[PDB]
């Protein structure tokens, strides 16, 4: 309902009706896309250490 | 300190009280559904099948038909049926049309775009007035243009002079220019619009000029207002080059804003805060006084100014009362207020390496060496010959 | 110390919950415009909604072949016919038509084009300014009277001399010269209509959409009698070419071109004056500047000392001033500059007096305002 | 398609352009436009005639010396020249005389010039 909804929240819709399905937190952003290429940053301090 | 505590006690009994009141008050049982409401309701569901595909009302012809463009390339010669008055509708209004057959079922839009919401940033200024350690003299030039007609219209009216249009803030970063901007904003409690000028630099066709028009509309609607065109020079004198598709856009955006800043006449009820680093060595694009009036150059902090800023910071520190405050500020040449801010932050960081929770008497005399040396390197002044 | 830390922690939670509770307040109550007696309208409206005659899909005749060949806006062509009875003589190339969703027949011819309506919003009628309170005694003020008023008031003299009636004036001057101010004053006095066009606003482009608007607006003018068409800021878009660039652009050459050809060669006019506002003639394409487009050019000349005392006096009247104040002395100290610079000096003199806590501005105030503005301009 | 000897004679083509250096390169290949005509600067003779065309419209004033006007002007094309003509008559409209004088005209050149008319000078 209108209560739950928040401004600027991305939403799913069913068919050509456009009834609300689910809210999507889900957002396409370039920073997120850059992280996926990047993955979990490796590695221990000591190796760098000198 | 204490002054702040006194306020907490009141704020926490206001919220509580309100929240409880609210249940009843909103309704929860009140449930207006008497004849006036019921009418509206019944009708609205019947007429409106949904979804409803919005239009823009291009013209009226008096015979309760209108010509609208829908989002579809075919436009549609529509009936006006039901709800919204014919008079109330003036051309250029955005309108709700019914999906089965396109008919004017009302308006609730008023050319609502997401762009206006984004810009709209009245939200809690982080600054109150004179939390800042800045000097009375600099702020009481901005205040004179912006505050003084709203608080005392008597003097301006009596003189007969027009209220000023705009100021330009330029310094010198680390004079707390944007701090100054949100000090002013708090006092006026005006609708405080903000837009950054780089959002008006795009390869996209003609979008810059469209955005420029929006800004004047927004301010007027939500008047009295302050419009912060922050980095005005992004559009203007500052560059994004023209061997990048910029031989189209940048020209059109610069001209467009320029043309609306003069207008058919100065509005004289929309205040502007124009930010730019300085337009001394840059080209000027802020087109003469009377549309920007008083222009404000913030001094580079002198010895007495930084005393006041310094006093804020020393309060939290313990063992800086034995340290003589006066001698730290003097010994350093006259430099940014940012550099005293930098020093306080470094000072604490440095105490921790010595292993003392808050600064030692020694730590403060030491702090000055690291910050002065770093900053003088960063920014080198002409050497006397 | 510590028991008063936890007073801050509590405070914060509360303030946040109150803000969300606003949504709950607004409630679910729905009500729409149409008060007093326009909800009783809605009862009629219901049966006609179910009724069918609305919408009509809108298309445009592109050729009449004695049925008609219509072209829709989605771009798709049909041969159609008359509906109830639609006279042949009503449907013309460019004329819009109302046709049914899917039975595809003309009901009503509709007036040609939807594009005038869009651009008629920009258009402003005969602005009014009083020529007497027009600052300066400028030479420029006088040559405007020759161009605009004299052919409208007395076309006889022009015929007799066997000169062409002047119709074109090009206004250019530094900003604050008063280009907009003087054009509004002569619009009023001559009692001729006015058409506001702003060329900076043109952005609707599909390779030559900007050219459609410009032809229609200029044509609107011809239809009108005793009128002014004032194209504002044609420094860019219908001003400078952007061909010069590496990748370059020519949507601006379309708009520019169209205007040149309407001006150049035979083409009727209904006493159309052409006013052009460029900040600098330099930016203006040379094609336009050189003659056979706009007849006259005047370089604005910054107001004389007599004209600068004159603007100051206009301001000083609005002000509360000292008796025996030397307007002329203030003016002489001041640079030879626009009416603008002079407007600003009176603005700051007012304010320093207010600060100093005076209601009547002294001579001395305007000595201060002057010192302020000189320095500003210089430093840049 | 005009090439041949039958197609050239019926269908004829004129074309107008200002800058000639911005064209398509396949146009400078072959004889796409079979004749290229550069306009020369106007001469004295050319100026003196164009003035006459404009002046006929106006009242004939034999005080006009077409020769004197033409000698001081250098490189005024047809449109430029008509600007001069209209100006001499505009002074005379203010004056009230239907007559235009040769004097009005010599002054009237210098508004069409870059310079404003009779610019102030220290000696005279
Ligand atoms: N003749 C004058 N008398 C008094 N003030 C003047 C005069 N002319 C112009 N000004 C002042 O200059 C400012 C702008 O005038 P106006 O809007 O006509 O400018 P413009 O030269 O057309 O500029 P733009 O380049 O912005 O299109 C105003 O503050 C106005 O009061
Ligand atoms: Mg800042
Ligand atoms: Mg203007």
């Amino acid at each position: 309902n209108v209560k739950d909804l928040k401004a600027s929240q991305r939403v799913c819709l069913r068919s050509d009706s456009y009834m609300l399905h689910k809210v999507l937190e889900n957002k396409a952003d370039p920073l997120v896309s850059l992280m996926m290429v990047e993955k979990v940053p490796d590695s221990t301090y000591d190796m760098v250490g000198g | 300190t204490r002054c702040k505590l006194k306020l907490l006690r009141m704020e926490r009994i206001k919220d509580h009280l309100l929240l409880e009141e609210e249940f009843v008050s909103n309704s929860e049982i009140l449930k207006p559904f008497e004849k006036k409401q019921e009418e509206e309701k019944k009708q609205l569901e019947e007429i409106r099948g949904n979804p409803l595909s919005i239009g823009t009302l291009e013209e009226i012809i008096d015979d309760d038909h209108a010509i609208v463009t829908s989002p579809t390339m075919p436009d549609y010669y529509v009936s006006i049926l039901s709800f919204v008055d014919k008079e109330l509708l003036e051309p250029g209004c955005s309108v709700l049309l019914h999906h089965k057959t396109m008919s004017i079922v009302g308006v609730l839009q008023d050319d609502a775009d997401p762009m206006v919401s984004v810009m709209k940033m009245d939200k809690s200024p982080t600054e109150s007035y004179s939390d800042i350690g800045g000097l009375e003299s600099q702020i009481q030039e901005i205040k004179e243009s912006v505050e003084l007609p709203l608080t005392h219209p008597e003097l301006y009216e009596e003189m007969g002079i027009k209220p000023p249009k705009g100021v330009i803030l330029y310094g010198a970063p680390g004079t707390g220019k944007t701090l100054l901007a949100k000090a002013v904003a708090n006092q006026t409690s005006a609708t405080f619009l903000r837009i950054v000028g780089s959002e008006l630099i795009q390869k996209y066709l003609g979008d810059g000029p469209r955005l420029c028009r929006q800004i004047f509309k927004v301010a007027g609607e939500n008047a009295p207002s302050i419009v912060f065109i922050d980095e005005i020079d992004a559009i203007g004198t500052k560059r994004y080059d023209s061997n990048s598709g910029g031989e189209r856009e940048i020209q059109r955006t610069m001209l467009e804003l320029l043309n609306q800043l003069d207008g058919f006449d100065d509005r004289g009820d929309v205040k502007v805060i124009m930010a730019t680093n300085k337009i001394e060595t840059l080209d000027p694009a802020l087109i003469r006084p009377g549309r920007i009036d008083r222009k404000i150059l913030f001094e580079n902090p002198d010895l007495s100014t930084k005393k006041k800023i310094l006093g804020i910071h020393t309060s939290k520190m313990n063992l800086s009362e034995d340290v003589n405050l006066e001698t730290l500020v003097t010994t350093k040449d006259d430099l940014s207020g940012a550099d005293i801010q930098a020093m306080c932050t470094e000072a604490g960081l440095l105490a921790l390496r010595e292993r003392r929770m808050q600064v030692t008497a020694e730590d403060f005399k030491q702090a000055k060496e690291r910050v002065m040396k770093n900053k003088v390197e960063e920014n080198l002044e002409g050497l006397y010959l | 110390a510590a028991p008063y830390a936890a007073k801050l922690k509590q405070t914060e939670n509360d303030l946040k919950d109150i803000e969300a509770r606003i949504k709950e307040k607004a409630g679910v109550k729905e009500s729409d415009t149409g008060l007093a007696p326009s909800h009783l309208w809605d009862i009629m409206g219901d049966r006609q909604r179910l009724g069918e005659e609305h919408p009509l899909q809108v298309a445009r005749c592109t050729k009449i072949i004695k049925k008609y060949v219509i072209n829709l806006k989605q771009i798709a062509k049909f041969v159609v016919g008359l509906g109830e009875r639609v006279s042949p003589t009503d449907i013309e190339e460019g004329m819009r038509v109302g046709v049914d969703r899917s039975k595809y027949n003309i009901e009503l011819p509709l007036p040609p084009r939807i594009d005038p309506s869009v651009t008629m919003m920009t258009v402003e009628e005969k602005p009014d300014v009083t020529y007497s309170d027009v600052g300066g005694c400028k030479d420029q003020i006088e040559k405007l009277r020759e161009v605009v008023e004299l052919p409208l008031l007395s076309p006889e003299r022009f015929a007799t001399l066997g000169i062409d009636p002047p119709k074109g004036i090009l206004l250019y001057g530094p900003p604050g010269t008063g280009k907009t101010l003087c054009a509004r004053a002569v619009a009023n006095r001559t009692d001729a209509t006015f058409i506001r066009v702003i060329g900076s606003e043109l952005v609707q482009k599909y390779v030559g959409e900007g050219a459609r608007m410009v032809r229609e607006l200029f044509e609107m003018a011809r239809t009108k009698k005793a009128c002014i068409i004032f194209f504002d800021e044609i420094d860019a878009v219908g001003g400078a070419r952007f061909d010069d660039g590496a990748g370059g652009d020519n949507e601006v050459q379309r708009t520019m071109l169209e205007l040149i050809t309407q001006l150049d060669g035979f083409d009727p006019r209904g006493n159309i004056k052409v006013m052009f506002a460029t900040n600098r003639p330099n930016t203006l394409d040379p094609a336009l500047l050189r003659p056979g487009r706009i007849d006259r050019k005047v370089e604005f000349s910054l107001p004389d000392l007599e004209g600068r005392a004159n603007i100051f006096r206009i301001h000083s009247k609005s002000m509360s001033v000292e008796r025996g104040i030397r307007w002329e002395l203030i003016s002489r100290l001041c640079p030879n500059s626009t009416g603008a610079e002079l407007r600003s000096v009176c603005t700051e003199a007012g304010m320093f007096a207010i600060r100093a806590r005076r209601k009547v501005a002294t001579e001395k105030d305007f000595l201060k305002a002057v010192d302020k503005v000189i320095s500003g301009y210089k430093k840049f | 398609q005009l090439d041949g000897f039958s197609s050239d004679d019926r269908v004829k083509v004129l074309a107008a352009t200002n800058r000639v250096d911005v064209l398509d390169p396949a146009l400078l290949r072959s004889g796409r436009l079979d004749r290229k005509i550069e306009f020369p600067l106007p001469s004295e003779d050319s100026r003196a005639q164009i003035l006459q065309i404009h002046s006929r419209k106006m009242t004939t004033d034999d005080d006009i010396n077409w020769q004197e006007l033409a000698r001081s002007t250098d490189e005024f094309n047809g449109a430029q020249l008509k600007a001069v003509t209209v100006e001499a008559g505009m002074i005379a409209l203010r004056n009230g005389q239907s007559s235009v004088k040769h004097e009005d005209f010599v002054e009237g050149i210098s508004e069409v010039q870059a310079r404003k008319s009779k610019s102030v000078s220290f000696y005279a």
